[PDB]
């Protein structure tokens, strides 16, 4: 149902975009710390992105 | 222990206890002969 | 061997940087004392918890709040104190309390006595707990120094944890329990025909029926469909029309806000996997403008010493006081508060006296910071030596301006006085002769007023009906909330109060400039933080250490503080407070006689003083009598004040020689021989007994008053 | 050895000398610096390995009842799941030969003998074997190791005879800890979100994969 709409591409665009631009045992050190970092603010990004486009 | 009793004779808490027993043997008299100002014996 | 020992012994009670010079134990011992105050906060949190439950009408005034007077105290009948015990209405005689405490627990979803005492116990098991928290983490498991100096840690964790934590478990209390409690109530249902709270988590429907929202269950929240839920999380502003207080669902929507934004903040600070900002980076590298260097070197100062901490915290711990006390008033956040005027004067002349003690203390700590743990060989700072270099022109131009602002701020009530004497009203400064008006703050009052609609699209109401705008609010007949006007009587007063806050901050921050050395004694930092004079030489050297300038700034912050307190009491009397008829015309309670009495002096002394306290010296033989002796009792206080303050310490030791000789002339003489107090003792016992008298004085003026009218 | 989610600080003090050592503490609450209170890294391998025994006692008796209910071997009066048996009175009860507190007093004098016993041996070594106890405390005097008390009362059947076997099976029991540990936390977590048994859990998932999911609850 909620599969395949605008929020969930938008999000998974800006988690996935965020996590990528972090990162660019793990052969170039990406700490957990780091990924969990990158994840949450690509959320935050995301979530600010998709309440300010679903008013207007 | 000894400084149990040691401690418990130095003033303040000796003058506690007994400023306390006063006050409760004053409120004694106070409400078994209340409204008093004249020695009626 | 002499009486001073006795004095002295509980003089350095709590100084534990004079006992040990090790920082491992002072922090122990401070964590210690901490825990200990905990414990009795619990405690009396868990007497004021019980007795509520046990001894007050609480359920007789939660079925009719306008017209009960609150009450949780009675006195028992010894010796003809019964009288006391008055009629509060509700069937219950007994002691009027203005600590606003019913508010709190109507507010909070409260309806019987028995979760009164399952609080009380609880709270009684939590004082327990610290207690035995308090010994065993000062006699089993002490930490070491490094706990203590990691202040990367405790600010996440005093963030995110404590404050942020602390933010949204309320909110979850308030959506779950104490919304639809408080719309039952406010629909006229009876208190004991509401559901319990438990019901409403257990069964779903119920909430429902109130709330469609909780129909949908928590989809909407992870599908970011939040409009949905703006049943209970709304945007409104203004007071509740039914009981006089913000709404509880503005309130939700801003605990949750505010929860999301400090768990937000704690992740700012660099621990052990290497994310985050470290605390002296940030300092080291902020080099702006004009600064050059930077903040170099304020991490270990302020990590190394605990006066430093501890002042800069009472600094802002009383800055936020005295905000909270301002931020209450106009915008009531409990119910039938603002309708009830005993509590809504007690509230604000609490928090600016705590305000104003913790500020002198801030000043104080830095004075003994400056004294003791200065040290410019291994904790050079610049900043602060910048500011040690040019301390003379900081003193004299803070010295010019307290004269301008008192010149320009008591000249002009002196010219009135005079002008009224020689019957020549025309030419005062008032109203209808000369105009002194405050633009700005009326901008501001317009500004804040016509922001709804324009620049806050989402407000459907002003933030609080001060701003000239908005409508009158009525709660069973009486005023609660209604704008306020702005005049030439509140132009003056408003400099009064930032000339008085000037003369106490000259005189704090000259103390604690001139701590370490000044051009009379060079070597004064040897002398000590508390030390009387340095002798009768250079014409007298009298009260020139710190502690002296902060026993000066204590006389001013009281003085300062008082003209607020009876600035807002009369105000409030005469431009808010009242009652309103059937037909909608508001008699206040002086009837505004504030805009042209209170510009001369004589307005203060025969309108306000004279006028206003005809209550608390009729209060004889009724049950307001305690604040007529209290009344009386106080200037007792005040006025033995002043054998400490203005006499000397030698004619007292005289005067004891020749009683110590009466009495040994019958072999009485004790072995430890009879002392005159000190003389920093003798100025500390002054002040004491000076701010106990005008404080208690003025305390029962206020609450004799404003509970009768 | 391998070396499960390791670091550099954590490796420093975890050698390899507990059983079933993998080098994994990312928060380094056993760090030999600071010990004090209950945070000493003997008292925490120690709780680890009562705590592991515990929960290998209770996975199995959690699920017992309900196992032979189905089967018939018991009485459906007696196939209750473990939450209706009586522990939460709210949630259900049963009616034994005595009412509940009764058994809670005699259960908490015999584990209290226990228990006051295995923590005096704690604190000092060897002195629980001296002092007259029925003349059972021949048997009762220990190893020296506080979590291996070994002994003809705790090893009657003579395992581990040499110390390699008795390494391995150090090893297999702190394994089979840790998996009952976590089959407990699922234990409790399945009870408070879908208000089952676990073995219903079991039937329902078996019985339609697609739709039994926690997507569904
Ligand atoms: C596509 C990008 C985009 C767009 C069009 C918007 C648009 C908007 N945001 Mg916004 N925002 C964005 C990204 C975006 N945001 C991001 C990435 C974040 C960080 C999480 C935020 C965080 C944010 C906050 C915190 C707030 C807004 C608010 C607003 C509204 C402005 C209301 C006002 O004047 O104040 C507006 C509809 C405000 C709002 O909705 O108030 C009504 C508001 O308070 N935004
Ligand atoms: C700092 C907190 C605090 C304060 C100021 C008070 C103050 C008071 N309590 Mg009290 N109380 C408290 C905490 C507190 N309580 C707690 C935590 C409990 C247990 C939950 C109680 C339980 C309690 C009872 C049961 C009674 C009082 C009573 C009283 C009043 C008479 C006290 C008396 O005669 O003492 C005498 C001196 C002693 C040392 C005792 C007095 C106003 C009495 C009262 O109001 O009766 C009319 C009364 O009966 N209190
Ligand atoms: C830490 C605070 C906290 C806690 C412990 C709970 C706990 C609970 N909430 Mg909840 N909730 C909270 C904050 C909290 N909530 C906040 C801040 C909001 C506003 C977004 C909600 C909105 C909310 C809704 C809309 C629902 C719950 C429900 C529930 C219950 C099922 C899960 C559970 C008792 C559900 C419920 O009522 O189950 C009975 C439900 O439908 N909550
Ligand atoms: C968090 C708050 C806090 C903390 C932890 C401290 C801690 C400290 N202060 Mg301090 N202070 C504070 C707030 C605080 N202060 C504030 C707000 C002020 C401004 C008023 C001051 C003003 C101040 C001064 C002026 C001095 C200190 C000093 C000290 C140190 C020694 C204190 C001592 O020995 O007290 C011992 C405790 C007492 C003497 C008890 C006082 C009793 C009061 C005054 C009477 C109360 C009357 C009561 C209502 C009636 C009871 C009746 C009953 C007896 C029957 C200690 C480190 C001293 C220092 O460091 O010198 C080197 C020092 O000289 N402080
Ligand atoms: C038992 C001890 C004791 C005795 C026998 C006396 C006797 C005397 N005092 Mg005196 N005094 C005492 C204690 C005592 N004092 C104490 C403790 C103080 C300090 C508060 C004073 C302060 C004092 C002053 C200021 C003056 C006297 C004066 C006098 C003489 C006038 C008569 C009189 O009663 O004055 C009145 C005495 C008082 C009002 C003192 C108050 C009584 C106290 C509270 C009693 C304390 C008893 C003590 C707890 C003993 C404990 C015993 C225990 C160990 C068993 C008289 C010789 C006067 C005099 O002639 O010049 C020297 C005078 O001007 N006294
Ligand atoms: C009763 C629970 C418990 C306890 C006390 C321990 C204790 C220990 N484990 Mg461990 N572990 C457990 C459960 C437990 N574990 C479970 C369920 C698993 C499976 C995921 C593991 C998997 C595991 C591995 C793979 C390793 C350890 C290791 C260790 C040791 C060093 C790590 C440390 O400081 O942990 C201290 C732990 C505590 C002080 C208490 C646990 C955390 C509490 C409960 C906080 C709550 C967390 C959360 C809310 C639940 C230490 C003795 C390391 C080692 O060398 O072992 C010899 C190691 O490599 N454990
Ligand atoms: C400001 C309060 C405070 C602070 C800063 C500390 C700080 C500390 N304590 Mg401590 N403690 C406190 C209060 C506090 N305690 C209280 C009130 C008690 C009760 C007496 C204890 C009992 C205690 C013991 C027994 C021990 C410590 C230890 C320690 C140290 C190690 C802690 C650690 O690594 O985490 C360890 C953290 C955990 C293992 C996680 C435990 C999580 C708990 C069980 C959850 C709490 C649930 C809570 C009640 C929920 C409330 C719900 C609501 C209904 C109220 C550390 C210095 C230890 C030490 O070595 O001292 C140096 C130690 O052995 N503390
Ligand atoms: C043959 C398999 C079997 C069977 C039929 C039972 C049956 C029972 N066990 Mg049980 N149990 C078993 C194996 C079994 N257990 C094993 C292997 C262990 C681990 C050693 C346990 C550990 C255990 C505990 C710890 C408890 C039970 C309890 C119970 C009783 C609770 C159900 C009721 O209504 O009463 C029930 C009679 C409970 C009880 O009250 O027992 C009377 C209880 O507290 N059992
Ligand atoms: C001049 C108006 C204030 C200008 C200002 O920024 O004040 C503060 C400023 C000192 O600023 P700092 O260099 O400490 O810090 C600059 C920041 O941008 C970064 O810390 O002082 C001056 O520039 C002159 C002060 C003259 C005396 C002012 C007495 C009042
Ligand atoms: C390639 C590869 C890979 C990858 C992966 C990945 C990349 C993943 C990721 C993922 C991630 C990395 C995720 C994350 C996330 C996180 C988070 C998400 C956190 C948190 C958050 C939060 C907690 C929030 C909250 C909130 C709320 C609730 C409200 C308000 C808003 C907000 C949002 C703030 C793998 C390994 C497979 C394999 C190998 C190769
Ligand atoms: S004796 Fe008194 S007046 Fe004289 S210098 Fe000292 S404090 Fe001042």
């Amino acid at each position: 149902d909620f599969i395949g709409s605008s929020t969930n591409l938008i999000m998974v665009t800006s988690t996935t975009l965020m996590l990528f631009a972090g990162r660019f045992g793990d052969p170039a050190g990406f700490t957990l710390a780091d990924t969990l970092a990158c994840g949450t603010v690509g959320h935050i990004i995301g979530v600010g992105v998709v309440l300010g486009l679903k008013n207007i | 222990m000894r400084d149990l009793k040691t401690y418990l004779s130095v003033a303040p808490v000796l003058s506690t206890l007994w400023f306390g027993s006063l006050a409760g043997l004053l409120i004694e008299i106070n409400r078994l002969f209340p409204d008093a100002l004249t020695f009626p014996f | 061997d002499t009486t001073t020992w006795i004095w002295n012994l509980h003089a350095d009670a709590h100084d534990f940087d004079s006992h040990t010079s090790d920082l491992e134990e002072i922090s122990r011992k401070v964590f210690s004392a901490h825990f200990g105050q905990l414990s009795i906060i619990f405690l009396w949190l868990s007497g004021m918890y019980f007795h509520g439950a046990r001894f007050s009408n609480y359920e007789a005034w939660l079925s009719d709040p306008t017209h009960i007077g609150p009450s949780a105290q009675v006195v028992w009948p010894i010796v003809g104190q019964e009288i006391l015990n008055g009629d509060v209405g509700g069937g219950f005689r007994g002691i009027q309390i203005t600590s606003g405490f019913f508010q709190i627990w109507r507010a909070s979803g409260i309806t019987s006595e028995l979760q009164l005492y399952c609080t009380a116990i609880g709270a009684l098991v939590f004082a327990a707990l610290m207690l035995f928290a308090g010994w065993f983490h000062y006699h089993k498991a002490a930490p070491k120094l490094a706990w203590f100096q990691d202040v990367e840690s405790m600010l996440n964790h005093h963030l995110a944890g404590l404050l942020g934590l602390g933010s949204l478990s309320w909110a979850g209390h308030q959506v779950h329990v104490s919304l639809p409690i408080n719309q039952f109530l406010n629909a006229g249902v009876d208190p004991k025909e509401i559901p319990l709270p438990h019901e409403f988590i257990l069964n779903r429907d119920l909430l429902a029926q109130l709330y469609p929202s909780f129909a949908e269950g928590a989809t909407p929240f992870f599908t970011l469909n939040w409009s949905k839920y703006s049943e209970f999380l709304t945007f409104r502003g203004g007071l509740d029309p039914v009981t006089g207080g913000l709404w509880l669902t503005d309130i939700a929507h801003h605990h949750l806000a505010i929860a999301i934004l400090f768990l937000i903040a704690g992740h700012m600070y660099r621990t052990n996997w290497g994310i985050g900002h470290g605390i002296k980076d940030i300092l080291e590298a902020h080099k702006g403008p004009f600064t050059g260097q930077g903040h170099k070197g304020l991490y270990e100062i302020l990590t190394t010493s605990w006066h430093a901490q501890l002042s800069l915290n009472l600094a802002m711990l009383g800055s936020l006081t005295i905000i909270v006390a301002h931020h209450m008033y106009s915008m009531p956040p409990y119910p039938y508060l603002a309708t009830d005027y005993a509590t809504q004067l007690s509230l604000f002349t609490h928090h600016m006296w705590i305000g104003g003690f913790l500020i002198v203390g801030a000043a104080a700590h830095a004075a003994i910071f400056m004294v003791r743990d200065y040290d410019p060989t291994n904790r050079y700072n610049d900043l602060l030596d910048r500011v040690l270099r040019h301390r003379d022109a900081i003193i004299s131009h803070l010295n010019w301006v307290c004269i301008f602002l008192g010149f320009h701020s008591f000249g002009l009530y002196i010219h009135n006085d005079t002008m009224s004497a020689l019957g020549r009203p025309q030419d005062m400064f008032s109203d209808t002769a000369i105009q002194l008006q405050p633009v700005f703050a009326q901008w501001i009052q317009n500004t804040h007023a016509l922001a709804p609609g324009v620049t806050a699209p989402g407000e459907t109401a002003s933030t609080s009906l001060t701003w000239g705008g908005g409508e009158l609010v009525a709660v069973g007949g009486k005023v609660a909330l209604l704008p306020i006007p702005l005049g030439t009587a509140d132009f003056l007063v408003h400099h009064i109060h930032a000339f008085t806050i000037h003369v106490t901050v000259l005189i704090l921050l000259k103390g604690v400039l001139f701590a370490r050395s000044s051009r009379l004694i060079p070597d004064k930092a040897n002398l000590g933080f508390r030390f009387p004079c340095d002798g009768p030489g250079r014409g007298g050297t009298c009260q020139v250490s710190a502690w002296d300038h902060v026993f000066l700034g204590l006389f001013w912050m009281y003085n300062a503080i008082s003209v607020v307190i009876f600035h807002f009491s009369w105000k409030m009397q005469s431009d808010v407070w009242g009652s309103i008829s059937d037909q909608g015309v508001v008699t206040h309670i002086t009837g505004g006689n504030f805009a042209q009495s209170s510009i001369t002096i004589n307005g203060w002394l025969r309108d306000f003083l004279w006028a206003q306290a005809s209550q608390v010296i009729q209060s004889y033989g009724s049950s307001l009598s305690a604040y007529g002796l209290f009344f009386l009792g106080a200037h007792f206080v005040w006025a033995f004040s002043l054998m400490f303050l203005f006499s000397g310490r030698g004619y007292w030791q005289e005067l004891i020689e020749s009683i110590v000789w009466a009495h040994n002339k019958l072999k009485v003489a004790p072995a430890t021989q009879p002392r005159a107090l000190s003389i920093i003792q003798g100025r500390a016992v002054g002040v004491t007994h000076y701010l106990l008298g005008g404080i208690a004085t003025t305390w029962a003026f206020f609450l004799a008053r404003i509970i009768a009218v | 050895r391998p070396l499960w989610f390791a670091s550099s600080q954590s490796l420093s003090y975890l050698d390899g000398s507990l059983p079933g050592d993998y080098g994994f503490d990312p928060l380094g609450l056993s760090d030999p610096e600071g010990t004090g209170g209950f945070i000493e890294p003997r008292w925490l391998a120690y709780g680890e390995i009562i705590n592991g025994r515990f929960a290998m006692l209770g996975a199995a008796g959690a699920i017992a009842p309900e196992i032979l209910g189905k089967a018939g071997l018991i009485p459906a009066e007696t196939a209750l799941p473990w939450f209706q048996t009586g522990v939460i009175p709210p949630a259900g009860t049963y009616t034994y030969w005595a009412d509940n507190y009764t058994l809670f007093v005699l259960e908490m004098a015999l584990m209290g003998f226990a228990e006051h016993r295995r923590l005096q041996d704690w604190y000092n070594p060897g002195s629980m074997g001296k002092q007259y106890f029925l003349g059972l405390e021949k048997g009762l005097a220990g190893s020296g190791n506080p979590a291996y008390p070994g002994g003809p009362f705790f090893n009657p059947l003579g395992f581990g005879k040499d110390e390699k076997s008795l390494k391995e099976l150090k090893l297999k029991e702190v394994k089979n800890g840790r998996l009952a540990m976590l089959a407990i936390l699922g234990y409790f977590i399945q009870g408070l979100v879908t208000g089952v048994g676990p073995y219903q859990n079991l039937l329902d998932h078996l019985a339609d994969p697609v739709n039994n999911n926690v997507l569904t609850s």
